């Protein structure tokens, strides 16, 4: 059946602030991501007679 | 060439990509470097020395249970805190939080 | 109708002009507001989600960082820039000759 | 409802301009959606919402009149709550009911010559709370993870070490901010008092 | 000829112009009506007593 709801806008987080500690990354990845832009559109000309 | 404007070429710190065309556009693939795994320690701006005031030169004063290092920002990699990994500039009597 | 018909088609013909018209410029209005915010969309990664070397871009001065504040149909920033005040007059030289 | 106006004359003889008025509001179907596209595409960056932490200092910066103020209705800043107050819209909620229009004659409202006239305006998806949660985060990220939340994981670092990598960022040592510190907490929180007056 | 029409200009520059389609003429006429050979009744509906 058809539902209706709140949003939610993202998952709870937090950070860990203090002002005498860091967190500094030990390991990493290689991500690849896929970015697509359009360029062009269809060309056209008119015969309006 | 390498943009350091964040999020223009993906998320994460960009490396590099590669164009492939399609029907009317163009398709990137950017590659990115994400840290992963990492862990909590102890942080200090300088440490005091014999009454003179030491900077990190390139990273920051990291700490475990029991031993300070100097690492790199973005990577772990602890040094030994030594005279070259540091720079001097005024007194313990000025930073505050100096160790 | 022979008559009524005809008095009736010049008011709808006007009126869709009017809507016609109406359409044309929300669709120009709407094309410089994507691009407004695609401004927008910008300067929130490159000025709040990080630090911009772009000159101007992000206020004037060298940027430190930025806060974004929400308003009615539109996004303000608080740009947080190093300013040089206070200034003196030294001599220079490119190079020191020594031995 | 705007040509015809309900004539029922008009309404049959407009059926041969159908195809106008389908494609007059597809171009405007186009640009309500692109309007919450923008939205999104500006302030929905992070989808991890952030909390600010209990206030524990942030070496004498004062962020008070940026983060949202808790004891108001709606969770906006001292800052924000000003720029709502200032920008006037053109009503005030999205609901106006026949009852109202055909009650309050003599107020020669425009919004109900609008709506009488086919002319409807309508909402947006996010609302103002939403956006102002997804502010409150992206401070609450810049303040306690600041620019590395927006690379991947939010790294935890004090905030004044933060203010030392931006100050190597411009190009000056960083000596120069922890010798200067009391002074440049000053005059950052100067700075942001004279901003809201 | 037709570019220089189009633009009204007696000089043509540099360049690719549309000029209108390829089109044909018609060389004939068909004319199709069916084979009704009987007159209308003009004399009843006119001419009635
Ligand atoms: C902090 O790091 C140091 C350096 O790795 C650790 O100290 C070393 O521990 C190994 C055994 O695992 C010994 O063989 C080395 O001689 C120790 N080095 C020094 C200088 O004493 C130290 O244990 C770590 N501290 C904590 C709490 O994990
Ligand atoms: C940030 O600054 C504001 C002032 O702009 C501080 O709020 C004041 O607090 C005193 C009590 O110490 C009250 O008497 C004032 O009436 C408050 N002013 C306003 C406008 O509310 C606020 O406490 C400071 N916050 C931090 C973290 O430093
Ligand atoms: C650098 O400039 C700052 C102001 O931008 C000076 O700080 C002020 O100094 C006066 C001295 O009479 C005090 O009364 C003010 O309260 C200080 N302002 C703040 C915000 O603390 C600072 O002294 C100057 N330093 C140098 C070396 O010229
Ligand atoms: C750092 O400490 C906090 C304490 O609340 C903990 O929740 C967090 O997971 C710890 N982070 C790491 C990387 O160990
Ligand atoms: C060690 O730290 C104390 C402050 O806790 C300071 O008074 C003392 O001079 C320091 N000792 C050094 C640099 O040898
Ligand atoms: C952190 O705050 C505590 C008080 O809760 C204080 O004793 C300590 O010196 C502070 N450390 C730094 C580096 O500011
Ligand atoms: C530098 O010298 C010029 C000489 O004409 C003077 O006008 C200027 O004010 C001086 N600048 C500073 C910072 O003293
Ligand atoms: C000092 O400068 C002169 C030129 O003015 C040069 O001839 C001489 O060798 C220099 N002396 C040094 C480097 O000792
Ligand atoms: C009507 O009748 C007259 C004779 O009175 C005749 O001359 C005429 O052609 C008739 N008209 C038609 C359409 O048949």
């Amino acid at each position: 059946s058809i539902i209706a709801y709140t949003m939610s806008l993202g998952a709870e987080n937090s950070v860990a602030y203090s002002n005498n500690s860091i967190a500094i990354p030990t390991n990493f990845t290689i991500s690849v991501t896929t970015e697509i832009l359009p360029v062009s559109m269809t060309k056209t000309s008119v015969d309006c007679t | 060439g390498q943009s350091k404007r964040v999020d223009f070429c993906g998320k994460g710190y960009h490396l590099m990509s590669f164009p492939q065309s399609a029907p009317h556009g163009v398709v990137f693939l950017h590659v990115t470097y994400v840290p992963a795994q990492e862990k909590n320690f102890t942080t200090a701006p300088a440490i005091c020395h014999d009454g003179k005031a030491h900077f990190p030169r390139e990273g920051v004063f990291v700490s475990n249970g029991t031993h300070w290092f100097v690492t790199q920002r973005n990577f772990y990699e602890p040094q030994i805190i030594t005279t070259d990994n540091t720079f001097v500039s005024g007194n313990c009597d000025v930073v505050i939080g100096i160790v | 109708p022979p008559e009524a018909e005809v008095q009736i088609d010049r008011l709808i013909t006007g009126r869709l002009q009017s809507l016609q018209t109406y359409v044309t410029q929300q669709l120009i209005r709407a094309a410089e507001i994507r691009a407004s915010a695609n401004l927008a969309a910008t300067k929130m990664s490159e000025c709040v989600l990080g630090q911009s070397k772009r000159v101007d871009f992000c206020g004037k001065g060298y940027h430190l960082m930025s806060f974004p504040q929400s308003a009615p149909h539109g996004v303000v920033f608080l740009h947080v820039t190093y300013v040089p005040a206070q200034e003196k007059n030294f001599t220079t030289a490119p190079a020191i000759c020594h031995d | 409802m705007y040509i015809c106006g309900d004539s029922t004359e008009c309404s049959n003889l407009l059926l041969q301009y159908g195809s106008f008025c389908t494609q007059l509001n597809r171009a405007l179907t186009g640009i309500a959606v692109e309007q919450d596209k923008n939205t999104q595409e500006v302030f929905a960056q992070v989808k991890q919402i952030y909390k600010t932490p209990p206030i524990k200092d942030f070496g004498g910066f004062n962020f008070s009149q940026i983060l949202p103020d808790p004891s108001k209705p709606s969770k906006r800043s001292p800052i924000e709550d000003l720029l709502f107050n200032k920008v006037t819209l053109a009503d005030a909620g999205f609901i106006k009911q026949y009852g109202d229009c055909l009650g309050d004659i003599a107020a020669r409202d425009l919004i109900c010559a609008q709506k009488f006239n086919g002319l409807t305006v309508l909402p947006p998806l996010l609302t103002d709370e939403m956006i102002a949660q997804y502010t409150s985060a992206l401070l609450a990220g810049t303040i306690t993870s600041g620019w590395t939340f927006g690379a991947g994981p939010a790294l935890q670092i004090p905030f004044p070490m933060q203010m030392a990598y931006r100050f190597n960022g411009i190009g000056v040592t960083q000596n120069v901010l922890y010798e200067n510190q009391k002074l440049i907490a000053n005059q950052f929180n100067s700075a942001i008092g004279k901003i809201q007056d | 000829s037709e570019t220089k029409c189009t633009l009204k200009s007696f000089t043509v520059e540099k360049g690719i112009y549309q000029t209108s389609n390829f089109r044909v003429q018609p060389t004939e006429s068909i004319v199709r009506f069916p084979n009704i050979t009987n007159l209308c009744p003009f004399g009843e509906v006119f001419n009635a007593t």
